[PDB]
DNA sequence: CTGTATTTAT
DNA sequence: GATAAATACAGACCTAAGTCCTTGAATGCCGCGT
DNA sequence: ACGCGGCATTCAAGGACT
């Protein structure tokens, strides 16, 4: 029962092992969990829109809130979860969701009311509501409004623009802030200490910096580094260069080499160096990020050069995020900077 | 429940025609229509959260009384937009009499913009044939979806976005109903972020009441409003724009990064605020406005598609700097 | 006859004075066939300054809307086979062709957006413009040769058939080869030809045993062999090569495999 | 708690089948006097008002008032899972949720426990108005159903006229027209076949064929149906049960 | 043959020792393994490393593969069939064969195998770039909800098509392509075992340099030239280039020579001929652009314009169903540049 | 109030063919047909609210006299657009025997005939000819293109046009005189302008103005009926300076509550229908408007994209 | 437009 | 009878996609007759 | 009780979408 689940979680990926069981374990998204905690005492949960960068904790927060509301046993009856893995057409909105909302609130058991608040409603959690068509959300528009007495609706989407305007208007908008180093460093340190993970001074900060607002990626990176250190058996501490190697981070010397090749405006030499560079699995976005950091941060470049290079890197990132070929876009960007 | 355990957005839904504010012209026109009896086919098209549904439900209450949910065919057009609906339910309701009291019949169609073209083509004759004893009301956020024929048989009323005074009066009513206080600057910030939608106002007010440590005695300041809503403060907006405009690239990047990190503000809200500020500016040449608007629009679209936050912020800095560099 | 009956009720004398009004009110509006759409859309007079007033842009959009499934294909297939007559001063035929092709690329993007899981059919007039009108206006003029039918359909069907054949071959050789569908055609097929077809070209009918061993090493059949022999292009086409193989060798190969 | 037991499990079957087609959403509110059910059709043309009494139930116990909402489509499916020779038991806990239906026969030891999830139907107006209707008539249910189903083929509108000891059902359509004339007669030999009619003022209104055909589906409950008419008032189609009644309130068409 | 000599274990790997050590570090404690996404240049050996990791985690029986057919039903009544290579401890899904219905295969088969259950079964998504964004959105929660029963390992070449949440939910394992020296060593081992006479060893380095880091292509080219020289490689042995390479090269020559619409006739003809014979359009654009860049006559301005238009029409191809509609536009724009 | 008064559009619907004001040639031809008899098959097409249903109904009434109850079959095509309708109801009505005045025949009125499906329309082709001696079909539709060409062949193509301002003014004056409404010339002109030839819109707007404010003056009619969206959109598109276009957008469209999708769709429609601008510039502005429409439909609906679209259009016009 | 078919004309 | 005018007319039809609609075929339950 | 007889209901294929 509980012991089996405890052991199972005690040996699973750290991304799921330290999934926040309670609302207090949310590390930095205070502006929403305070509202949910103060709603815990009451029973007036508004319709909620959880929109933010991936890996910020929307799913964890909405899985802890319903738990604290209903209890482990009661939660199954009071919660309907519909992700993007299930059909998201009009029919699934007009039949499954409508039937679930129209259903009477399930009877709480004597154990449930005494310890848990058990509010007189149920929450429908729609993971990845952005994938749904405008038609399904239009159908949900009045479905949430009419049955708000016994049903509460939570929508989680990476991009708020996908959701139609009236649906976002009805739901309360809770923006989950990016999880940078400063705000999630305490959580990462807690996780590292729980597993006896040994690091240097700046490893955790650099892990969160490479993560770029994602606690899941930082947790996975820490787990990989810990596994490598344990396999080594040396007993020393994980070093930041090891993390950068394990995070798909281009070495500094190679970056200076690319910058030098860009400085010498020869198309053939740049093409040859890119052809040699793509023989290593350095992801193009990870190269554009470091090129942007080096060019913008350094003070030896003129302001106009910065203005033009920023737009060039923006265009390259936009094109690369559409599913293009890394080599052609990287070569085009490097050639444009060379002509710059 | 007792209508006390509901969200403020549904708790403070107007129940009589006198609790709907902002749309005074529509309210008085419709009240005079019903009082004299010549109530035509109504078309309430406007932005979300302007009170169209509340207005028509208050109309039903004032026309038929407390038993308005059984003498009125209220159909969610999004849920059921088929031609079978028009053939069976709407037509049988229009043709038959009332099971409760003698009087005319009102059919409210909510979100009729989702109705299929076949359904509207079927309705454009059901409305005309049964006009003697039945009246139709069409509510739709978007008027382009509705067929032109359906826009010829219904009188059109436009619901303007809620102005300042109506939002102030509703905020005062909500503040009186609860035990809460609002600073004038906090109320101004809430009005500005409302964009004419009372739904946002009520949601933010409830969220700020939840944010308050002990709501009995403390006041919701502008800081609470901005923190709970997540929108950037005007001071941060001005500081960021000033740093980009007339400071070095390193200092501008530092300022933008520290502003974003310290308060957790999103970059897209910063772009919208900066656009709002620079629009109020008076610009010497036309080209700088064109370049600024175009580049910022592509940056916002790429943010909508996602990507690298730092790269997009640097792109914003570069676009603004180049646009104002054209002004020399 | 119906027009004669209906008009004669009021006007007893149909003459040259009222023929224009009778024609303008009784004209048949018949949807043009996908060939006449290609002819009219690819006409210099239509996009001329005088012709624009006679044939407006909304008329052009409706001309597209007559057939919304074949006009983008017909224009794409016959926009670069016309002699232009609306070339701007300082613009050659190739520049107009490039601009038109860019416009057709944007129109294909719009079509993919319309005809995908989002079903953004409200963008259909935008697709009409981007696919048919702007590219044709860029290269408008006189038809040099004849209006051909869209070749994209047949080549797409051929591509689907070849993809099915490649899928079957790849799934047959999956155990032996750790590859994907595309990689097999890209890399292995040239070597598979050298291990199957070239031995028949050089050794003769005695290389049948080695060929059979090669096919059995990856669970290939005669149909698989024929399908691989049809996959090569350019210099490595085998359509003439297999014919020059003696019929005795092919017959013995078939009997031995059976 | 509620423990309502039917000696004839087919009685509730027949009652539900009477108005299963008419409405899908109904609020079965159980009080001490008996079960009262009321529902309105999607087109809002027919009002269904069921009133079962304690005399029907072999054992009826209702501790506190309770409102039990269910879907007729699913509930009828549940009822078709019982044989004729069983006794039904309706069970509901203190908090209304997941009503339990028990089909038990003790001659052959068999137990059939079925459940139905309750639904939150907001409409609980529960109002009917007693009016001094212009005409009150009673005829056998089979004859009225035969007339309705025979005249529904001609057109979609059936017109009923009440005059001095004359009842006429008129249906004029595209393929033709037809009118059935009956008079109130009393037969001492067979009282069940008699037809009564008490009229105050002449009555003239038209109803729909679909709703009339849906109403005559209730003829399987009682052998005689009483029909009361008034000028621009809801026609009352009443089927009297042993302990109560089932009434259909039809809304006529507009002239 | 390429399949004749393929490592069957982690300890048999010979190139990128860092990657091997990383894989053994992951395999040390296998009950705690994140979801993986193998990525790198095509032909590196990513699938071999994934299967070696599988053999390290499970027993040596992971290579006993069996093909099975699992019929599926789409939204319509159309019937769709998938070949699912399976092993007692793992199974493989390649959704590129299906079209826009890869979402259905994902959500049904992966959820089914999740309900079915060394407590996890690893699923290998060999083709992850051809996965539509809707399929990845459906797979977004399958990874997290069923993380106790199914642990995905993904094979990929370029991470750009893969969406951000999928990359976030999975550990990234970089695969550098083999260096020329290691490719030459592997070729030397092959020719030693295959008894291929070598006049000198510069031949192997030439094949390694003609493969651009690809080992599969290197071995295939080795055997291809071993058949044209009677299993005896000479110094002047020509390098065997695949047919599509030659066709693309002739296409570049024609674009460089004849910059006319009449030349565009035959350019579209060659593009149609290439597309009809199971050749992807993005590969066509990549090879065409790089071969055009290699033309010595063109100056720097033409090269820059060519790479710019190549990037633009690559974006257009990535956002377009009809491939030739963008390929012809790219070729015409390049002709206008010249 | 429990009861309502009949709308002016239906209360003052013409009951005789003479009351119809527009399309004088067609009305006179239909009056001559009504007097003489032998009504031919016809399709009546045009814009909404110009008197197509009224014309055919008056023709049927006058032609059939007291026999309108049986000789006329009323079937809204959108309501009944199935091949079953043609097979059973239309066929049975056509084969029905009915004694009529010599010249007259039975009339089938199929309003909104553009919505009939292909199967029913094709099945009607032989019913139109086989029973033509007794039954005459009449079609009314918004767009005649939806009706198949063979069906158009069997009937007279009687096409309507948008009502002229003079005829709408005449009808409005007649109703004003009949119902004693106070009015001003500016108010009537503004009602005509807002109606844009749609007489039904004109009468509905008159009803609204009278009931709401009581006086037909320009001020009241503009408050109760907004100015037509395409005109403000065209003014925004055709402004000389970028800042003027931005100001017009901000004041008239964004702040008044018009949506982004409505604005971009109306801009596209106005641009395609513009005549002063040359076709090439019109096409490139259409391209920019279409890109903005794509962004709005993908979900980026903001003032920023509309301002950027205006900037691109102004750059395009400014060379 | 190019190529094929049919009717009136030379 | 052949060769010109003079013109009407055919060249061709794909696969996915979401949702509503219609039409015919296949399916089910329920009333009447023996 | 037991078997057909229409008639309501469910299933499947084709067409259209400005
Ligand atoms: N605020 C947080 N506090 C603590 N752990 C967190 C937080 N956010 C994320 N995590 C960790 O990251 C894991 C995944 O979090 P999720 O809530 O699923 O991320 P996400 O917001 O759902 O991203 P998506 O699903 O791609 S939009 C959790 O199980 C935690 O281990
Ligand atoms: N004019 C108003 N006066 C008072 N409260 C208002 C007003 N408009 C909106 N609200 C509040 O906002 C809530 C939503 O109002 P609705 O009428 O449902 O919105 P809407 O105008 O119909 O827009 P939709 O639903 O997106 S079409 C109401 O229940 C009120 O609490
Ligand atoms: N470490 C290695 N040592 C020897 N051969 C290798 C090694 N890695 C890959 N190979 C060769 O690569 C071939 C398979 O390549 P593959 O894994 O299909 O490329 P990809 O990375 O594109 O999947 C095998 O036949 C094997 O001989
Ligand atoms: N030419 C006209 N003369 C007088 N009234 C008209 C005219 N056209 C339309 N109307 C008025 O419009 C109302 C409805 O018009 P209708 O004929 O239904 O429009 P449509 O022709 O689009 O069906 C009628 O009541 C009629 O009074
Ligand atoms: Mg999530
Ligand atoms: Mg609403
Ligand atoms: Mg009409």
């Amino acid at each position: 029962s509980k012991l089996a689940a405890e052991q199972s979680l005690a040996q699973q990926p750290w991304v799921e092992k330290y999934r926040p069981k309670n609302l207090d374990e949310v590390t930095a998204q205070d502006h929403a969990v305070t509202v949910l905690k103060k709603t815990l005492k009451s029973a007036n949960l508004p319709h909620m829109l959880f929109y933010g960068p991936p890996g910020t904790g929307k799913t964890s927060t909405i899985l802890a809130l319903t738990k604290e509301l209903y209890g482990p046993d009661l939660m199954k009856s009071r919660i309907l979860e519909l992700n993007a893995s299930d059909e998201r057409g009009i029919s699934i909105v007009r039949e499954k969701v409508k039937n679930f909302a129209r259903l009477t609130v399930s009877k709480p058991s004597k154990h449930d009311l005494e310890n848990y608040p058990c509010p007189p409603y149920k929450i429908i959690i729609l993971d990845e509501a952005d994938s749904m068509t405008a038609d399904a959300q239009s159908a949900l528009r009045r479905t949430m409004e009419t049955y708000s007495g016994v049903t509460r609706f939570c929508l989680i989407c990476n991009y708020v623009t996908r959701i139609i305007d009236p649906l976002a208007s009805r739901c309360s908008k809770f923006r989950f802030k990016a999880l940078d180093a400063s705000n999630a460093i305490d959580r990462l340190r807690f996780i590292s200490e729980q597993e006896n993970v040994k690091c240097d001074d700046g490893v955790l900060e650099r892990i969160l910096d490479i993560s770029a607002g994602d606690l899941r990626r930082g947790i996975t990176l820490l787990q990989s580094a810990s596994k490598g250190a344990q396999y080594l058996g040396d007993g020393k501490n994980i070093t930041s260069t090891q993390v950068e190697e394990l995070a798909g981070v281009v070495p500094h010397d190679i970056l200076i080499e690319i910058v030098e090749k860009v400085k010498s405006g020869d198309f053939d030499e740049i093409k040859k160096y890119v052809n040699t560079f793509m023989k290593s699995g350095w992801s193009a976005a990870s190269v554009v990020n470091q090129l942007h950091e080096y060019y913008i941060t350094n003070d030896n470049f003129d302001t106009n050069f910065k203005n033009q290079i920023s737009w060039l890197l923006f265009t390259t990132d936009s094109r690369l995020n559409n599913g293009t070929n890394e080599h052609i876009q990287l070569l085009n960007l490097l050639v444009k900077i060379s002509q710059l | 429940r007792s209508k006390e355990n509901l969200p403020w957005v549904e708790k403070y839904r107007p129940e009589t025609l006198d609790e709907v504010y902002g749309q005074n012209e529509v309210i008085t026109t419709v009240r005079k229509f019903v009082d004299e009896g010549k109530l035509p086919h109504l078309l309430f098209y406007g932005p979300p959260g302007t009170g169209k549904t509340s207005t028509i439900v208050a109309l039903a209450r004032e026309i038929y009384g407390k038993n308005y949910s059984n003498m009125v065919l209220e159909l969610n057009a999004s849920d059921d937009r088929g031609i079978d609906v028009v053939r069976n339910q709407i037509k049988d309701f229009a043709s038959t009499r009332q099971i409760f009291s003698k009087g005319f019949k009102l059919i409210i169609l909510d979100e009729a913009d989702a109705m299929t073209n076949a359904a509207q083509n079927a309705l454009r004759r059901v409305i005309e044939r049964y006009t003697k004893n039945t009246r139709f009301c069409v509510l739709a956020n978007y008027a382009h979806k509705l067929t032109p024929a359906l826009l010829s048989r219904c009188t059109r009323f436009r619901f303007q976005p809620l102005p300042q005074e109506a939002i102030e009066r509703r905020i005062a009513n909500v503040l009186v109903h609860e035990k809460l206080k609002l600073s004038p600057n906090a109320e101004k910030a809430l009005i500005e972020l409302s964009n004419g939608d009372m739904r946002r106002v009520l949601n933010v007010l409830q969220s700020c009441k939840a944010t308050l440590d002990n709501p009995d005695e403390d006041e919701i300041s502008d800081d609470v409003i901005y923190e709970c809503c997540g929108a950037p403060r005007p001071s941060d907006l001005k500081a960021v724009l000033k740093s980009i405009l007339e400071d070095d690239w390193g200092t501008a990047h530092y300022t933008l990064n520290k502003v974003r990190s310290a308060k957790g503000l999103a970059l897209i809200d910063l772009i919208e605020g900066i656009v709002k500020i620079l629009e109020d500016y008076e610009l010497q040449n036309e080209e700088t406005r064109v370049h600024l608007l175009t580049k910022l629009a592509d940056i916002e679209y790429s943010i909508s598609k996602g990507g690298n936050d730092q790269i997009q912020g640097s792109a914003v800095i570069g676009a603004i700097k180049a646009s104002f560099e054209n002004e020399t | 006859i119906n027009l004669l009956s209906t008009i004669s009720t009021t006007t007893k004398t149909i003459n040259h004075e009222n023929i224009n009004e009778i024609s303008k009110a009784w004209e048949k509006n018949i949807a043009l066939k996908p060939f006449d759409i290609a002819h009219k859309m690819l006409d210099g007079q239509i996009y001329s300054d005088i012709g624009s007033r006679n044939f407006t842009l909304n008329d052009k959009i409706a001309l597209y809307f007559d057939d919304f499934d074949f006009t983008p294909l017909m224009i794409q297939e016959n926009y670069l086979s016309t002699r232009p007559s609306v070339l701007k001063p300082g613009q050659s035929h190739l520049e107009a062709v490039a601009e038109a092709a860019n416009c057709i690329s944007l129109g294909d993007i719009v079509e993919k957006k319309i005809r995908s899981s989002e079903q953004l059919w409200s963008l259909l007039p935008l697709h009409a413009v981007l696919s048919s009108v702007y590219p044709a206006s860029k290269v408008a003029g006189h038809m040099a040769g004849r209006i051909n039918f869209t070749a994209w359909l047949g080549q797409n069907s051929k591509s689907a058939k070849y993809y099915r054949l490649l899928q079957e071959i790849h799934y047959h050789t999956r155990l032996g080869t750790s590859t994907d569908k595309i990689g097999l055609r890209l890399d292995y097929l040239p070597t598979f030809r050298k291990r199957l077809l070239d031995p028949f070209l050089k050794q003769g009918a005695d290389a049948i045993s080695s060929v059979i061993e090669v096919m059995d090493d990856y669970y290939l059949t005669k149909e698989d062999w024929d399908s691989i022999m049809e996959f090569f292009v350019g210099p490595d086409v085998t359509t003439a090569i297999i014919k020059k193989i003696p019929a005795t060798v092919k017959s013995g190969f078939t009997r031995k495999y059976n | 708690m509620l423990e309502a037991k039917f000696e004839e499990a087919s009685l509730f079957k027949r009652i539900i089948d009477g108005f299963k087609d008419c409405v899908q959403l109904v609020n079965f509110q159980c009080k001490e006097d008996g079960i009262i059910a009321q529902a309105v059709d999607d087109s809002r043309v027919l009002l269904v008002s069921l009133e079962i009494g304690v005399e029907a139930f072999q054992e009826y116990r209702c501790d506190h008032p309770v409102t039990l909402g269910m879907d007729l489509t699913s509930l009828s499916k549940i009822l078709r899972c019982g044989n004729n020779t069983d006794t039904l038991t309706l069970i509901a806990d203190n908090t209304p949720d997941s009503i339990i239906l028990l089909f038990e026969d003790t001659k052959k030891d068999r137990i059939a426990e079925y459940s139905l999830k309750l639904m939150d139907i907001d409409a609980d107006f529960l109002k009917i108005e007693e009016l001094q209707y212009d005409s009150t008539l009673s005829l056998p249910s089979s004859e009225f159903s035969k007339i309705v189903r025979d005249l529904s083929q001609l057109s979609d509108s059936i017109n009923i006229m009440i005059t001095k000891e004359t009842i006429k059902f008129v249906a004029d359509g595209d393929i033709g027209s037809g009118s059935v004339i009956i008079k109130p007669f009393v037969d001492m030999e067979h009282p069940e076949t008699s037809i009564k009619l008490e009229m105050d003022q002449p009555v003239d209104l038209t109803f729909g064929a679909k709703y009339l055909l849906d109403i005559i589906k209730g003829s399987s409950l009682s052998d005689r149906v009483g029909i009361r008419l008034s000028s621009e008032a809801p026609a009352l189609f009443q089927f009297d049960l042993k302990s109560g009644f089932l009434q259909f309130f039809l809304a006529p068409k507009f002239n | 043959w390429v399949d004749k000599y393929r490592p069957k274990s982690l300890n048999a790997l010979s190139h990128n020792e860092e990657l091997t050590n990383f894989l053994k570090s992951l395999s040390d404690q296998p009950r705690d393994l994140p979801h993986l996404l193998l990525y790198g240049p095509n032909g590196t050996g990513k699938k071999t490393r994934c299967m070696a990791l599988l053999e390290s985690i499970f027993g040596p029986g992971v290579y006993r593969l069996k093909i099975d057919v699992r019929q599926f039903v789409t939204a319509s009544n159309r019937k769709l069939e998938l070949n699912v290579v399976s092993s007692p401890y793992h199974l493989e899904i390649t959704p590129s064969d299906m079209g826009n219905n890869d979402r259905i295969v994902i959500q049904e088969l992966l959820k089914e195998v999740a309900q079915m259950e060394h407590r996890y079964k690893c699923v290998i998504i060999n083709e992850a770039n051809s996965l539509t964004k809707d399929a990845q959105a459906a797979l977004r929660r399958t990874m997290e909800k069923y993380s106790k029963n199914i642990r995905l390992i993904m094979v990929c070449d370029s991470m750009s098509p893969i969406i951000a949440p999928i990359k976030s939910r999975c550990l990234l394992i970089r695969c550098p392509a083999p260096s020329d020296s290691e490719i030459s060593t592997i070729l030397s081992d092959v020719v030693t075992n295959e008894r291929i006479q070598l006049e000198t060893k510069d031949i192997l380095k030439r094949i390694a340099q003609a493969s651009n880091g690809n080992l599969r292509v290197s071995l295939l080219m080795l055997e291809s030239m071993a058949l044209n020289n009677e299993l005896a490689l000479k110094s002047s042995s020509p390098i065997i280039k695949p047919d599509w390479i030659i066709v693309i090269h002739k296409l570049t020559r024609k674009i460089v020579k004849e910059r006319s619409v009449n030349s565009l006739i035959e350019c579209r003809a060659v593009l149609y001929d290439l597309l009809a014979h199971c050749i992807p359009a993005n590969i066509i654009l990549k090879e065409l652009t790089f071969s055009l860049l290699d033309v010595e006559t063109l100056n720097t301005t033409n090269k820059s314009s060519i790479i710019e238009y190549s990037s633009v029409f690559d974006e257009r191809l990535s956002l377009g169903n009809k491939a030739i509609f963008h390929l012809e536009g790219f070729i015409a724009k390049v002709m206008c540049c010249l | 109030t429990l009861s309502l008064q009949l709308p002016w559009v239906e209360k003052y619907r013409p009951q005789v063919l003479s009351d119809i004001v527009g399309n004088k040639e067609t009305i006179d031809r239909l009056q001559q047909i009504a007097k003489d008899g032998n009504m031919p098959h016809m399709i009546i097409s045009g814009m909404p609210g110009i008197g197509k249903t009224t014309s055919v109904h008056c023709l049927a009434h006058e032609l059939l006299g007291r026999s309108y109850a049986d000789g006329v079959l009323e079937l809204n095509a959108s309501d009944d657009r199935g091949i079953d309708v043609v097979r059973n109801q239309i066929k049975h009505f056509a084969q029905k025997k009915l004694h009529l005045p010599p010249g007259k025949h039975k009339i089938v009125i199929l309003d909104e005939a553009d919505s009939m499906t292909a199967g029913a329309q094709q099945a009607l082709r032989r019913t139109m000819e086989l029973y033509s001696n007794s039954t005459r079909f009449a079609f009314a539709c918004n767009q005649s293109n939806k009706i198949i060409e063979p069906l158009q062949s069997r009937c007279a193509i009687l096409r309507y046009s948008k009502l002229s301002d003079e005829d709408v003014l005449k009808r409005l004056l007649q109703i004003i005189k009949l119902e004693d409404v106070k009015y001003t010339n500016d108010g009537l002109e503004a009602i005509i302008f807002t109606a844009e030839g749609d007489m039904r819109q004109a009468i509905n707007n008159l009803q609204s103005t009278v009931a709401g404010h009581g006086l037909v003056n320009a001020d009241n009619v503009f408050k109760i009926v907004d100015s037509p969206h395409p005109l403000i959109v065209k003014k925004m598109l055709l402004a000389s300076n970028l800042e003027d276009s931005i100001q017009i957008l901000r004041t008239d469209l964004w702040k008044k509550g018009y949506s982004s999708i409505d604005i971009v769709t109306t801009s596209f429609r106005v641009t395609k229908n513009l005549a002063q601008v040359k076709e090439s510039v019109r096409l490139e502005m259409i391209k920019e408007i279409g890109l903005t429409h794509m962004r709005i439909l993908e979900g980026v609906g903001t003032y920023l994209q509309l301002a950027s679209m205006l900037a691109k259009i102004h750059k395009l016009n400014n060379k």
